[PDB]
């Protein structure tokens, strides 16, 4: 039963860093001034409040009642890996619409409903609903962590 | 009519080798693969006879040296009783 | 260990430094989650609060043991949540070493 | 108030997550399947029984094993060749003393209508006399280190290099290596097992490849690790397709896998142990794989490490007979445990388990066709079929095959009974051995013997069987079907049956297949087409109908398109309410109906 051959989370330096982040107030916030509704996606800039790192959230409603969330750096020194050959097709998208807005929130409707996505600006948060039933939240515990590419 | 070797029934002769198992001992299907406990007799003319499982009739595998167990399976068996 | 890092006697030159990514998800109404093979563990996934997270990293583990979250030979980063009222799934499309924490409240 | 939180932490790449909103679990199956695809339809033979070990000695040993199955009347479709069949673990080769004429061995197995599987691992012995190594080295297709040199690690042949399967040019090379001209000694009845494809590296960190090795495009190994095995699996399966001219369906078993691996064949749970708790854990492990799309799952029957006692081996065959990938396999230093080497009482229960599996192949094949078309798992937790019964949400000593069969294998030494939870409000369940009907929901105490496999058929379902068990599935694939109709409390039932040639892509490229719907209501059994696009030349016919839960009719009438109205003889057991309709004799491609007057 000698498992010293394999790392625990503590012996993995990125696991130890990430897991040390505990539930709390997230330092990320969406810049609703940068919001853009494209043909296939909604894109909005995120920012780390302390480090001022800029990320890009790409939000997509998809056919068959699915949502895709992709986050990358806005200006990366080098490209990040995106998994190829696993998806059998470029997933067919459904149109998003802004159906509600205030100073800290943007409500998005997937096609003509009943699915909605609430993007909270500060702190950054995503809520997914069918009508008025909350299905799922993203970054509700503030555990989002994105280590940007530093000088090598 | 025909009666099983174990007396479990009596059937018209059109149910002997009719490719459905009607006797508990398999005796109504000596020429087919219909009974799970039946046997097929390899005559093997001029040589040693052989009994094989009914499940090996027309399975596409040559079990008798004379090839008579494969008569409607798409496998053509040569005579190898030599 | 944020850049150059050693484990036992093996050295990772980590030329790009720390680049990890992470994100949490809340599933109101869900008490039962399943999936993320491969682990020699129960069908209903356990909470990881007092121990190790589930690990997804294809590894050859000699004489692996039962009822633990060690990463085994395959990794499918897909989690299913089931309740009386609904079913949901999360598909985390990432090919790197991935750890998964699960907490119930 | 109850809530579960999930946190994902990855070493590199972007954040890329799909939220699949259901609302039912079958909606989630369809959602995920539309993203990563569905289970590849296995060739029928690969759903039979596989006999393997590390290692069969030589060609004579393989042929003795083949003859052993026939001499002891046990079915088997495939015999497996582990790493000792090659020349010093140089893959795509044959040991010149022990496997000098592989074409003859494969031809002997072909004459028994059986297949062979050979292991091909993705590590390549560093050896200037090894043509595979020379070509990959000369074409620069190996994983590299930061200084530009080819990576060298340790595995079965000693020092070995690792092809860069993330490079599409490497995968095409690999696929072409499986042509009958390149893989000398291979033949159409030879299939492939990809092992150690994590990749396993004996002198590497955590027995795998260094994080900072470099792949195609400059990506680090830390970026790509968990799809390395998938690329091996994919390239191998494409190679088995290409070598046939695009006609034959592949069969590839892989140890490492990722999302999407279901498109390329089967997986198994690796090196388990000949112990009772490892037998038990095969259910939750394969159930967790089924839920995420990998339906073609299994565990080594008898355990890989150590020697199972005869009772444990019996229970493992019974368990494995009702799991999707069904292979016995064993470590180099274990005793031989081909199933006829045990005492007769253990042999008889193992043979009974094999017969049940072979009889159920039409049912297995149809479940895999539904997995292939819809993305629905073959093996299912009870909560998938009873999503509102909260007492099933954790069950893992029991599983379902489709919606029709509930299985509770014995997994304890010396057990005198099992406790079977039969779920469902207004549901009935038939013990397929005693035909006893049981109403749900209840926990039934079922006494067992060594030969017991607790299996129940759900009321409202129709299960097709080949009751003529032969030596392999190729021998059976033109045989007539027996239909097992389990009547719901409303006197209804339904089921499906998929048929094709058993091994090609003609079902898809030429629509050469049958998909039949069988339905019972009122007092009539009806067969109709569930897909009119499918036509198939086949001699398969309906030789028998077994109806559970039925009274004695006064007469039984069959009507078939193109035929006069016919009368069928029948047998009824008043104790078990089982009705057997004798020899309907109708082609499985024909619409027909049987009326119970
Ligand atoms: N060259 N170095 N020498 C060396 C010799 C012996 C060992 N013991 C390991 C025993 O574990 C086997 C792992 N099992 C693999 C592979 C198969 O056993 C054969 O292909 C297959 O049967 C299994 O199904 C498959 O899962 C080791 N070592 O490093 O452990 C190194
Ligand atoms: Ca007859
Ligand atoms: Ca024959």
């Amino acid at each position: 039963v000698d498992r010293s051959n394999f790392k625990t989370c503590d012996e993995s330096s990125f696991c130890k860093r990430q897991r040390s982040i505990r539930p709390g107030l997230s330092p990320y916030r969406a810049l609703l001034d940068t919001l853009q509704l494209g043909p296939d996606a909604l894109t909005v800039h995120l920012i780390h409040e302390v480090t001022k790192v800029l990320l890009v959230l790409e939000l997509q409603g998809l056919q068959k009642d699915m949502t895709r969330i992709r986050i990358d750096e806005l200006e990366p020194r080098r490209p990040r890996y995106r998994v190829p050959d696993v998806l059998v097709a470029d997933p067919p998208t459904a149109r998003l619409s802004v159906s509600g807005r205030d100073d800290n929130s943007v409500e998005l409707t997937v096609a003509e409903g009943p699915y909605k996505i609430i993007l909270t600006a500060q702190p950054f948060r995503l809520d997914l609903l069918e009508d008025r039933s909350l299905l799922l939240s993203v970054n509700a515990r503030g555990l989002m962590a994105f280590e940007h590419q530093r000088a090598p | 009519p025909f009666t099983c070797l174990d007396g479990t029934a009596t059937i018209p002769f059109d149910q002997v080798n009719d490719d459905y198992c009607d006797c508990k001992d398999g005796s109504d299907e000596p020429g087919t693969a219909a009974c799970p406990n039946g046997s097929f007799h390899c005559t093997n003319t001029g040589y040693k006879p052989l009994y094989i499982l009914s499940s090996r009739v027309n399975d596409g595998v040559c079990d008798c040296c004379d090839g008579t167990d494969e008569y409607n399976s798409g496998t053509v068996c040569e005579n190898t009783c030599r | 260990g944020a850049w150059e890092e050693t484990f036992k006697t093996h050295s990772d030159s980590k030329p790009y430094g720390p680049t990890s990514v992470g994100l949490d998800f809340s599933l109101p109404g869900m008490e039962h989650v399943y999936g993320i093979p491969e682990h020699a563990d129960s069908l209903r996934l356990k909470v990881t609060e007092g121990g190790e997270p589930y690990r997804l990293y294809n590894l050859d583990v000699f004489q692996y043991e039962l009822n633990n979250p060690m990463a085994l030979y395959g990794s499918v980063p897909v989690l299913l949540a089931h309740s009386f009222h609904r079913d949901l799934g999360i598909f985390w499309l990432n090919a790197a070493e991935t750890w998964v924490d699960i907490s119930s409240n | 108030t109850p809530q579960t939180d999930i946190r994902w932490m990855s070493e590199s790449g972007i954040i890329d997550v799909f939220l699949m909103l259901g609302p039912s679990v079958f909606d989630v199956f369809r959602q995920y399947a539309s993203l990563t695809g569905t289970q590849a339809l296995p060739p029928l033979f690969s759903l039979g029984y596989h006999q393997s070990r590390w290692n069969y000695r030589d060609e004579a040993d393989v042929l003795e094993v083949d003859q052993g199955f026939d001499d002891h009347n046990m079915p088997c479709d495939v015999i497996w060749l582990d790493i000792e069949h090659a020349d010093g673990k140089r893959y795509f080769t044959w040991d010149p003393t022990r496997f000098p004429q592989p074409l003859n061995m494969l031809e002997h197995l072909a004459s028994k209508r059986r297949k062979l599987v050979a292991i091909v691992d993705p590590h390549i012995k560093v050896d200037s006399g090894y043509r595979v190594h020379e070509e990959l080295r000369n074409h620069g297709l190996y994983v590299k280190t930061r200084d530009g040199s080819d990576y060298e690690g340790w595995c079965w042949p000693g020092s070995a290099s690792y092809p860069d399967f993330t490079n599409p040019r490497m995968r095409a090379w690999w696929s072409n290596m499986f042509s009958f001209d390149n893989y000398e000694g291979s033949a159409p009845n030879l299939y492939v097992w990809n092992d150690m494809n994590e990749p396993s590296v004996f002198n590497g960190p955590e027995v795998t490849m260094l994080k900072d090795a470099v792949h195609y495009g400059g990506w680090e190994h830390r970026d790509i690790h968990n799809i390395y095995g998938l690329y091996v699996h994919m390239a191998t399966a494409d190679g088995l397709i290409q070598r046939s001219g695009g006609i034959e369906r592949p069969f590839v078993l892989s140890r490492a896998f990722f999302s999407g691996s279901q498109r390329f064949g089967a997986v198994w749970t690796g090196d388990n142990t000949a112990e009772w708790d490892h037998l038990k854990i095969s259910i939750p492990m394969c159930l967790s794989l089924a839920l995420v799309g990998l339906s073609f799952c299994g565990a080594d029957v008898g355990g890989f490490f150590k020697n199972p006692e005869p009772e444990l081996l019996v229970r493992w065959y019974q368990m494995g007979a009702y799991q999707p990938f069904f292979r016995a396999h064993a470590h180099l230093d274990t005793g031989r445990r081909e199933p006829w080497l045990l005492a007769s009482q253990y042999q008889d229960a193992i043979r009974d388990a094999l017969f049940q599996r072979y009889s159920l192949l039409p049912f297995w094949y149809t479940l895999f066709y539904q997995a292939h078309k819809e993305g629905f798992p073959v093996m299912r937790p009870l909560w998938v079929q009873y999503p509102e019964d909260m007492s099933t949400f954790s069950i893992e000593d029991q599983f379902m095959l489709g919606d029709a069969l509930l299985i509770h294998p014995v997994s304890d030494a010396g057990a005198h009974g099992v406790q079977v939870y039969l779920p469902g409000q207004e549901e009935v369940w038939y013990d397929i051995q005693s035909y006893q009907k049981h109403h749900g929901p209840q926990t039934l105490y079922l006494p067992v013997t060594l030969s017991s496999i607790p299996v129940f058929q759900r009321g409202g379902t129709i299960v097709p069987r080949w009751m003529r068990v032969r030596r392999s599935s190729d021998c059976m694939k033109d045989d007539p079907i027996t239909l097992f109709v389990a009547l719901s409390p409303q006197g209804t039932a339904q089921g499906e049956l998929f048929l094709d040639d058993g091994h090609t892509f003609n079902y898809q490229t030429r629509h050469e297949f049958l998909l039949r719907r069988f339905s019972f209501s009122g007092s009539t059994l009806v067969s109709s087409s569930a897909d009119p696009k499918g036509h198939l030349e086949t001699p398969i016919w309906i030789e028998r109908v077994v109806i559970m839960g039925a009274g004695k009719p006064a007469a039984v009438v069959l009507q078939t398109k193109g035929s006069p109205e016919s009368r069928l003889s029948f047998q009824h057991d008043p104790e078990t309410s089982v009705l057997i309709l004798r020899k309907p004799g109708v082609s499985v491609a024909s619409d027909w109906s049987i009326h119970l007057r």
